[PDB]
């Protein structure tokens, strides 16, 4: 399959409770690798999965320096924003940056992203060619005009097409044992009567990954939206992912109900009937 | 400034049998901001020694969190997850209920 | 790895 590589930053002001809170995360596919937290006392990224922990010494002290500085930058972003927006000394504001790459089956460059946001807000986003950006506001509009200036897009570009992707394909290779499942979800329905004319059907899957996937309720083959509750996908905390579609059915007329499951690691897509 | 209420999810790393050790699981996410206070209850008393995921955030810029402490279900004890945040008026709360 | 920044 596809795979990608995500870091997420968050920076959150603490006006008289000392410099912002940085938190960095670092993703390939679904599954966590390192954080950075500048409240912690290791003052180090840190591994978050076993396949990272072999990475030498010079690889964490590079990650370290390279984090802390952008933690700086964000620092001092955060003042220039709360001047920008005419905002008070005395409020608590957040930066957000997400940024990565996607490479095909083969290893190779599909695309790169890099996008801020400002108290959870689009602020600017580097546009798909890697060469131009898109501001929200008139204080993005101040930004995109300095990174234009100081040509920032060439920095992402070069970063993004380079050493994202490299150190992607080493990650994949290193932690191939589990990066390259596809574990399918285990599915079962229960029923529970709701009155003596209704009763609640409830498909399951459990233990997948990656945590994309599809529930769907038929009646009679046609897609159900009335009447049905489907919960957000949930980790699990194992490294696996949990999800759940409901429907309200008549009495009777459990039969007429199927719940139709997609996910990368079926071979085929399961359907569920209530079996009594 | 926007800021986005909570959404919580309680429940089991595997599905619950009595006796058996497993782990209780408060997903909270879709909230901004990020500072949040959660709690889990067993019998309506806080749980001590919790621990929650690295901070993240989804593609609308708000905030997910799991926290989660190893437990051994009964039959008799009931466990709730309890959250605190800017967005909310009094602290909710959701039950946890092994068939969700 | 991390991106090797331009103020705002």
């Amino acid at each position: 399959g596809s795979h990608s590589m995500r870091y997420f930053y968050t920076s959150v002001s603490r006006p008289g409770r000392g410099e912002p809170r940085f938190i960095a995360v670092g993703y390939v596919d679904d599954t966590q690798f390192v954080r950075f937290d500048s409240d912690a006392a290791s003052q180090r990224m840190e591994p978050r999965a076993p396949w990272i922990e072999q990475e030498g010494p010079e690889y964490w002290d590079q990650e370290t320096r390279n984090v802390k500085a952008q933690s700086q930058t964000d620092r001092v972003d955060l003042g220039t924003l709360r001047g920008y927006y005419n905002q008070s000394e005395d409020g608590s504001h957040t930066i957000q940056i997400m940024y990565g790459c996607d490479v095909g089956p083969d290893g190779r460059f599909l695309r790169g992203y890099r996008q801020d946001a400002y108290d959870g807000k689009d602020y600017i986003a580097l546009n798909e060619d890697l060469r131009s950006w898109t501001a929200a506001d008139m204080a993005a509009q101040i930004t995109k005009r300095k990174w234009e200036a100081a040509h920032a897009a060439e920095q992402q570009r070069a970063y993004l097409e380079g050493r994202c992707v490299e150190w992607l394909r080493r990650y994949l290779e290193n932690g191939k044992e589990t990066l390259q499942r596809t574990d399918p979800p285990k599915t079962h329905m229960t029923h529970h009567p709701i009155s003596d004319h209704e009763a609640t059907l409830r498909c399951w899957a459990l233990g997948f990954y990656p945590a994309e996937i599809t529930l769907t309720w038929q009646r009679d083959g046609e897609d159900q939206t009335q009447d049905t509750e489907l919960v957000e996908t949930r980790p699990a905390g194992d490294g696996t992912f949990q999800k759940w579609a409901a429907v309200v059915v008549p009495s009777g007329e459990e039969q007429r109900y199927t719940c139709h499951v997609q996910h990368e690691g079926l071979p085929k897509p399961l359907t569920l009937r209530w079996e009594p | 400034m926007i800021q986005r209420t909570p959404k919580i999810q309680v429940y089991s790393r595997h599905p619950a049998e009595n006796g058996k050790s497993n782990f209780l699981n408060c997903y909270v996410s879709g909230f901004h901001p990020s500072d949040i206070e959660v709690d889990l209850l067993k019998n309506g008393e806080r749980i001590e020694k919790v621990e929650h995921s690295d901070l993240s955030f989804s593609k609308d810029w708000s905030f997910y969190l799991l926290y989660y402490t190893e437990f051994t279900p009964t039959e008799k004890d009931e466990y709730a997850c309890r959250v605190n945040h800017v967005t909310l008026s009094q602290p909710k709360i959701v039950k946890w209920d092994r068939d969700m | 790895v991390v991106v090797g920044g331009v103020g705002k």
